[PDB]
């Protein structure tokens, strides 16, 4: 398969207080 | 109209958005109150600080030349404004599946490392939020280079969209459709975080001398920050660093122009050549749009983070919170059986639309949740106890016919109970989509709240078929399958 598959628009954490 | 008035309103918005959660029953009230302050500030500002005189298609040729000069593929595709998905890539030649048709070298990318070496560097080394939030650091990196006329990424920034369909751009009545759903809480958090982060960094830019050399000190409107974070959350990638130590977030030109379709992940990163690569997910004839597979995200994540609703999403899912109560008579044994199977005592599982509706982890939890005392002892004592735990997530080897009837009965009742928590039904949602003329953003919200109920309703029918099947095996006293 692929060595480093990347995700377009991967969900990240924007809660700066968490 | 006065800089002192903006400093007053941002400080008020900062205190309003820094307060703790007011409780689930008052989140809609706080959301409308935050919108009132944000819209008051936005109507007193001049929109985007940096605008371009030409249309969006006028800057794509400069994007192709700028990318070709750095070793990126610029042949075999063209930019076409599609109605369904927006601007995308269309094949100018036949492209067979598994063919490497797109490569973008590391130099063209906008990463967190390139943000540390830019003009944002001094402020990045002193601000704690930028150091811990790489996505926010990427957003201000995109804003600083946008305000830099001589920026290296100017050919890329001039081709980015000027507006997005994230919930940050929705109107109050469009978000109102999501009431009593699971997704509306994430819409509340997204709006509250964005409003707080803008007010915070607006005060820092105007006061902190480390931000005095930034171009954002001359103009930093809320529209700039809403555009920046929306550009990141809808287009960012997670790539490894140049050495492969840790991972990082990046904006990849050219590659982020392909729209989404169902399939497998074919976009990867080649570390030896230090470039992003994309192979054809399927056969693309000349004149067909070139699609990729973004990821196994749900429609709720596509709407909130990506800014669109994808029909026929094969990975769409809803959340369901289950746990063993301490008041249960068999809590001690059920907690130990789950601990030996690597499953928490209380967690948030998922219900999928495609078969199977429940995963192996949720099936193992529901089985232990309905075990009798004899069945719990067989999973804790004896030489065959480890073998029984090993097959808890397998649908071929149940604990007993009685255990299956009880777990599918509970799931049918729980999924039907969650359906009764929505303010509208499935038939009412389909009636609105047929007898009302709506905007794209309004259709996204209604189809999102409808998608949650259709996944719940299919779980009710799936549990009823399993309940009646294992009831026949229990009534006929069929032999239990043994894993050998
Ligand atoms: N299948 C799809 N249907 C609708 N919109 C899509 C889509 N796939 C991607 N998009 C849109 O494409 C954006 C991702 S970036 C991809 C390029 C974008 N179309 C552009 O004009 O620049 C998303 O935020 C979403 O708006």
């Amino acid at each position: 398969t692929l060595k480093y598959p990347i995700e377009k628009g991967i969900v990240t954490n924007w809660d700066d207080m968490e | 109209v006065s800089p002192k008035e903006i400093l007053n309103l941002t400080s008020e918005l900062l205190q309003k958005c820094s307060s703790p959660a007011p409780g689930p029953g008052k989140e809609w009230e706080e959301y409308v109150q935050i919108r009132t302050l944000v819209e008051k500030i936005r109507k007193k500002q001049k929109g985007l600080s940096v605008t371009f005189d030409g249309k969006r298609e006028d800057y794509f040729p400069d994007l192709m030349k700028w990318a070709s000069e750095n070793g990126a593929s610029v042949e075999g595709f063209e930019m076409v404004n599609f109605k369904e998905e927006g601007f995308g890539l269309r094949a100018t030649r036949d492209i067979k599946a598994e063919e490497l048709f797109l490569w973008v070298p590391r130099k063209l990318l906008m990463t967190v490392e390139s943000a540390k070496n830019s003009v944002l560097g001094p402020l990045y080394s002193q601000d704690r939020i930028l150091q811990a939030m790489g996505n926010i650091a990427l957003a201000f990196h995109l804003l600083c280079e946008r305000a830099s006329p001589n920026s290296f990424w100017q050919p890329y920034i001039q081709t980015l969209p000027s507006e997005y369909d994230t919930p940050l751009y929705f109107e109050e009545d469009e978000v109102r459709y999501l009431q009593s759903t699971q997704a509306i809480h994430d819409v509340f958090s997204q709006y509250k975080n964005t409003a707080r982060q803008y007010a915070y960094f607006y005060k820092v830019i105007q006061t902190h001398p480390h931000a005095n050399k930034l171009p954002l000190k001359d103009s930093f409107t809320y529209e700039d920050y809403r555009w920046a974070v929306s550009s990141v959350m809808t287009r960012q990638f997670q790539i490894p660093t140049e050495d492969g130590s840790r991972v990082t977030l990046a904006l990849i030109p050219l590659a982020d122009m392909c729209n989404h379709t169902n399939g497998l992940i074919t976009t990867g990163y080649n570390l030896e050549d230090d470039r992003c690569e994309c192979v054809a997910l399927q056969d693309f004839r000349a004149g067909e749009q070139i699609y990729i597979f973004y990821g196994t995200r749900s429609n709720a994540e596509f709407v909130i983070h990506s800014g669109f609703f994808f029909d026929n999403n094969s990975h769409d899912r809803v959340k369901i919170k289950l746990g063993v109560s301490k008041s249960d008579r068999l809590y001690a044994m059920k907690a130990e059986v789950l601990a030996r199977a690597g499953i928490p005592t209380s967690s948030v599982f998922a219900l999928h639309f495609t078969e199977p509706p429940i995963s192996a982890q949720l099936l193992a939890f529901l089985r232990v949740f309905c075990m009798t005392e004899e069945e719990l002892k067989e999973h804790l004592l004896g030489d065959s106890a480890i073998d029984r735990i090993f097959t808890l997530g397998n649908s071929e080897f149940p604990v007993s016919w009685d255990n299956e009837v009880k777990l599918w009965t509970f799931l049918e009742d729980r999924a039907s109970l969650l359906l009764k928590t929505y303010k509208t039904t499935i038939e009412e949602d389909k009636s609105v989509l047929k007898n009302h003329d709506l905007s794209v953003r309004a259709k996204m919200a209604i189809k999102l709240r409808l998608g949650e109920k259709e996944i719940l309703e299919k779980a009710v029918k799936s549990a009823a078929v399993n309940r009646e099947y294992y009831r026949q095996q229990m009534e006929e006293k069929a032999p239990l399958p043994k894993y050998e």
